[PDB]
């Protein structure tokens, strides 16, 4: 659709230049655009390079086509208040999340600290410390769920 | 405009605005010395929780951005802070204002003032990611009168600040970014 209209706005200001313009026939041009669409709207590819710690790519099927989802998490707090007092670090998830993904997630938290125990004993930095979390919002209800994997 | 307080450009749903915003400390700082306790926020301001769950999300990118920054300081980890958000946008674009929370706890934090008469507006991400923003005019002339010097806007967006009728952007200096870090690099020289 968009494109439809965006092609009749060209075909249009090409109608304007040949009524009163000076030449004959148009031969569009990547570089000629400007004139007949001005700047640019898209200028980013994707949203940018993968942020190491804490991006995944996450596909999801929102109502109008599929969508590539970043999902941002961080630590929530100092890591080594208590190196020795026993508290769990929490997430908190965001993002307008139907409660399907509440069950999911918290699912996903718990065995989450499960593999890194069951893994790598002696690392401890997701089971003891905090944790923000951030679906974004987007998503079908149904297919909320699907993020979990990333 | 001294510390913890800025002013805030809000596209209303009649023309725009530049609503201020407010952050204070809210319990007293030594209660217990060594007591490690969240500094939680109390966000006010007439917020749907669309905008709640934003303030919080920009409140934890905040408090990673300071502890990555300057490790010393331990302000922000622990002390309560409540903060007003004045009404007046527009909901569609309230989230928008978000990076001048994120600015205003930096200067609670250092506790030194923003360059002067600086509006900025913009969605920003959990790394800083400012992101496009519409309704660049009306923000534009009500900035206009309000004795701004320098807009900063996302970097994706310059081509519509520059589709602007041309008497309007005479004078202003201007910033466009991507990474919040660069707006925390001009704040501050």
């Amino acid at each position: 659709r968009n494109l439809q209209k965006q092609v009749e706005k060209v075909l249009r200001k090409s109608a304007y230049k040949i009524v009163s313009g000076e030449a004959e026939s148009v031969e569009v041009t990547p570089e000629n655009l400007q004139d007949f669409v001005g700047k640019p709207v898209f200028t980013v590819e994707r949203m940018y390079d993968v942020t190491p710690p804490g991006v995944v790519m996450g596909l999801a099927w929102t109502a109008m086509g599929g969508s590539t989802l970043f999902v941002e998490t961080s630590l929530r707090r100092p890591q080594d208040k208590d190196a020795k007092g026993d508290k769990d670090g929490s997430l908190e998830v965001t993002g307008q999340l139907g409660e399907v993904m509440k069950e999911s997630a918290r699912i996903a938290y718990t065995f989450a600290r499960a593999f890194l125990m069951q893994h790598a004993p002696a690392n401890d930095y997701l089971v003891t410390s905090h944790i923000h979390l951030h679906v974004p919002e987007g998503a079908t209800p149904k297919d909320g769920p699907s993020a979990g994997c990333t | 405009t001294p510390p913890g307080v800025v002013m805030g450009l809000a596209w209303t749903a009649m023309g725009g605005s530049t609503l201020f915003v407010e952050t204070s400390l809210r319990r007293p700082q030594d209660k217990d010395a060594k007591g490690d306790k969240d500094g939680s926020l109390e966000v006010t301001g007439q917020l749907g929780e669309v905008m709640k769950e934003s303030a919080r999300i920009a409140y934890t990118f905040a408090r990673a951005f300071l502890m990555q920054h300057a490790p010393a300081n331990d302000y922000l980890v622990t002390s309560h802070i409540h903060l007003h958000v004045p009404e007046g946008a527009t909901p569609k674009d309230g989230p928008s204002a978000g990076c001048t929370i994120v600015t205003a706890l930096l200067s609670l934090a250092m506790g030194r003032p923003v360059r002067q008469n600086l509006a900025m507006t913009g969605e920003v991400s959990l790394t800083g990611k400012i992101l496009p923003v519409g309704g660049i005019k009306e923000k534009t002339i009500a900035a206009k009168r309000a004795g701004v010097t320098c807009i900063v806007l996302p970097a994706e967006n310059k081509k519509d600040f520059y589709d602007l009728a041309a008497f309007i952007t005479e004078g202003l200096e201007v910033h466009f970014v991507e990474h919040y870090r660069e707006i925390f690099d001009i704040a501050f020289p």
